[PDB]
RNA sequence: CCAGGGCUACACACGUGCUACAAUGGCGCAUACAAAGAGAAGCGACCUCGCGAGAGCAAGCGGACCUCAUAAAGUGCGUCGUAGUCCGGAUUGGAGUCUGCAACUCGACUCCAUGAAGUCGGAAUCGCUAGUAAUCGUGGAUCAGAAUGCCACGGUGAAUAC
RNA sequence: UCCUCCUAAAGAGUAACGGAGGAGCACGAAGGUUGGCUAAUCCUGGUCGGACAUCAGGAGGUUAGUGCAAUGGCAUAAGCC
RNA sequence: CGCGGGGUGGAGCAGCCUGGUAGCUCGUCGGGCUCAUAACCCGAAGGUCGUCGGUUCAAAUCCGGCCCCCGCAACCA
């Protein structure tokens, strides 16, 4: 699966402050029990983890790819949001998890919705279709 | 006294070195030794309170002070005016004499010793510990005891900066893991 | 009647007063008196501080009480700490050796409250 | 409590330790003999073991010498 | 200092089974045969010995020897 | 076919057993009396080392002759004096042994330390009328090693049946 | 029926089925006097002890208290011993 | 709208009366009895006391507001 330097089959376990996929390639750090702590190439959190222990650390990719969280924002509500579930059905993927954020301070509409890709590809077109929506202000991949 | 007079010479002499103070005055002086004991479980038996008082007069050797309850708390169920911990603030003479026989023997009778914390000081140097076996002190028979007191105690020193404690705990020798 | 910073115990022969030590079975007590040259009999009462102080140099020899905690603690804490099968089990509390486990093992896990 | 005489640990591995030791840390480990204990050479080596299913990476450290490779790879993951 | 309530104060003389007997006041009763003086109690060399451990490699060796 | 893993997992429930909860008991010393077995790519004396399990050496025997292998309860003396107590022995750490390529998952045993629950068990429920029940110890198959299981042997030795 | 505030227009006083709340007792001490003392609350340290017992120090400043509602007043204390 | 009462384990009811710690029945869980279930027998768990705020050291309990439910009144017209 994850060709972890030259090797895959390797025991490791996906970050969970940051959502990987096929394509940056991805840092592996080195776990005391549970293997491998794929935690994506490049991010933060990912830096501390470098900063206390670099040596039991090294790279891998994707050798031969899903479940991603997503957060798309929208515009307070009166309803155009059920307009999102219309597309629910869509969407492809078959959605994981709801997690509205409209809280804040301000009366802005955020959802963190966590689904899944079978490919890069279908990525693209998934940032398309959120794109359209007038009331989707923004849509992006939550980290 | 013996201690005192030590402070009296060696004590300031040598701090003196180290903080090259302007006068004599300057240099901190242990002022009281206050043995708390909060039992607090005469709000249950009152007797108890008095074996507490036992101890504490057979430590100190002089009657204990009965602190009452400050604030009526729900907590632990207790209102003010209820005796809650007696306590002794042996100053001068006696104070030496008891932290002789503090450093000397006390302290080292006590079980798995290990040093003193150097981080217990309000900032102002006034020390403080806690031991648990209030039988490590020679006047308590051990067997005596029905119970297990640990007191603490509150070393306040004239002392400005608590490092300027530290240094004088230190002529004193004392742990301090 | 008191080493090793505890041991106040009397009217026992010697060596069982002494296994009242943490850190000191019978047998090692015994040694202990045997290298003291005292008669296991004595009472700690009957027996002589002229040869307590020996018998305090003499536990000096033998690791015990606090250091001993320490010391174990301080294995334990490595297995806990190493992520070693044992440290796994000390972490679960449950049995290290290899005991039944769908059963028993009621000492480690405690109660069957649960 | 596991052979008095000479610590056991199994030669292929012992070979592959070698290779990846004069030459350098370069890869973790694939490892199937968990009955080998440890050695101070492989200190730092990320060797991986078979659990069963899977080769789970493993940073050696000095605490851990005087072990197996298997105390490392649990086979029965639990809840 | 307040008559009568304290209990009896006076300089008992301790003995540690270290030698450095000491006359001190307190109360206790008698005096007090003891066993460890400030002085001739392991701090200064009980901590020390305390820390010792580790390093499983040199035991490792230990049981080499091959 | 292979290596590794797993059949040993663990909030829990039950069956069946072993060990105890003690003083007709434990502990130390001295000390008496078995039958039934098994054994060679085994049993392995004696002797030497080790606290020990064992290790080295090593006769005799495939056998009424050798070995496993001093049976233990019991008996005598002493001690403990009713305590969670010298009861109890789980659990764990450290240190070892042996088997077997190999003991991590996952072996049995030894030493040091540790020393838990438990102080005779609700409803309920079982076995047993004689050398039985009870209680103690021994052996074998299985087996490299690995039982409190099982099959088997002997010692002690009842109560009660209107 | 009585007590406190606002309404109430800076003396007093001033109505509504206007806005907010209490009293129908308590105490020989909680009274008298003499002397003495002064809070609340946080932070720091400290056996059991934790958000909260008691001790120590600091900050702090009456944010405390004043038998009971509110208002005014109180350290010269009327507050506390 | 007005007035009075109430809201407690999964369900029905105590305890709020006068502040400290919430009880019962059934039910729930486990075990037993039975060939099995039931009834029966033994054991055990189970309630942030409607909600919000205030009073108090302390609130299921005292006070006010709120929601919910029940009862009463809603008349001379």
């Amino acid at each position: 699966r994850v060709v972890v330097e030259g090797v895959g089959n390797l025991m490791h376990h996906i970050a969970r402050c940051c959502q990987p996929i096929p394509g940056d390639e991805i840092v592996g750090f080195i776990t005391q029990g549970r293997g491998i702590s794929v935690h994506r190439a490049d991010c933060e959190q990912l830096a501390e983890l470098r900063s206390h222990a670099p040596e039991r650390i090294v790279d891998a990719v994707w050798g031969e790819g899903y479940s991603l969280v997503v957060r798309v924002v929208a515009n307070d509500r009166s309803g155009l949001l059920r307009d999102i579930t219309t597309i629910l059905a869509n969407e492809k993927v078959n959605v994981l998890g709801v997690a509205s954020r409209s809280d804040t301070k301000q009366q802005l509409a955020t959802i963190d919705m966590t689904i899944e890709i079978y490919n890069l590809q279908v990525l693209g077109r998934v940032l398309g279709k959120l794109n359209q929506v007038p009331d989707v202000i923004d849509a992006r991949r939550l980290h | 006294a013996k201690l005192h007079d030590y402070y009296k010479d060696e004590v300031v002499k040598k701090l003196m070195t180290e903080f090259n103070y302007n006068s004599v005055m300057q240099v901190p002086r242990v002022e009281k030794i206050t043995l708390n004991m909060g039992v607090g479980e005469a709000i249950a038996d009152k007797k108890l309170l008095d074996n507490a008082a036992a101890d504490l007069a057979a430590i100190s050797g002089q009657k204990p002070l009965i602190t009452k309850a400050r604030k009526s708390v729900a907590g632990f169920k207790i209102r003010q005016g209820y005796p809650i911990g007696c306590k002794v603030t042996l100053r001068g003479e006696r104070m030496w004499e008891f932290f002789e026989r503090l450093i000397t023997i006390a302290v080292p009778r006590i079980r798995d010793f290990r040093g003193l914390s150097a981080k217990s000081f309000d900032g102002r140097g006034n020390y403080s510990m806690g031991v648990r076996e209030q039988i490590i002190f020679p006047e308590i028979d051990y067997d005596k005891v029905d119970r297990v007191r640990g007191l603490d105690i509150t070393i306040t020193t004239t002392a400005k900066s608590d490092e300027e404690g530290r240094a004088l705990l230190a002529a004193f020798d004392f742990p301090f893991r | 009647a008191r080493i090793a910073g505890i041991n106040i115990p009397d009217h026992k022969h010697a060596v069982i007063a002494l296994t009242s030590i943490y850190g000191v079975g019978k047998t090692r007590s015994k040694a202990i008196l045997a290298a003291a040259g005292i008669a296991e009999d004595v009472k700690i009462s009957e027996l002589s501080e002229g040869q307590i102080d020996t018998l305090r140099d003499e536990v000096a020899k033998f690791v015990v009480e606090g250091d001993l905690r320490r010391e174990i603690s301080m294995s334990i804490k490595r297995l806990m700490d190493l992520g070693c099968y044992r440290g796994l089990r000390h972490r679960r509390g449950l049995p290290v050796r290899g005991q039944r486990t769908k059963t028993n093992a009621r000492t480690r896990k405690g109660p069957r409250k649960p | 409590r596991s052979l008095k005489k000479g610590p056991f640990i199994d030669l292929h591995l012992l070979k592959k330790v070698e290779k990846a030791v004069e030459s350098g840390d370069k890869k973790p480990l694939r490892t199937w003999s968990r009955r080998s204990t440890i050695f101070p050479n492989m200190i730092g080596l990320t060797i991986a073991v078979h659990n069963g299913r899977q080769h789970v990476p493993v940073f050696v450290t000095d605490e851990m010498v005087g072990h197996k490779l298997g105390e490392f790879a649990p086979t029965r993951t639990y809840r | 200092m307040k008559k009568d309530i304290h209990p009896k104060y006076e300089e008992i003389t301790a003995s540690c089974s270290c030698g450095n007997v000491m006359k001190i006041r307190s109360t206790v009763g008698h005096d007090l045969n003891l066993d460890v003086c400030s002085k001739c109690h392991p701090f200064f060399t009980g901590k020390q010995r305390d820390v010792a451990t580790g390093g499983r490699v040199d035991r490792f060796n230990k049981r080499f020897n091959i």
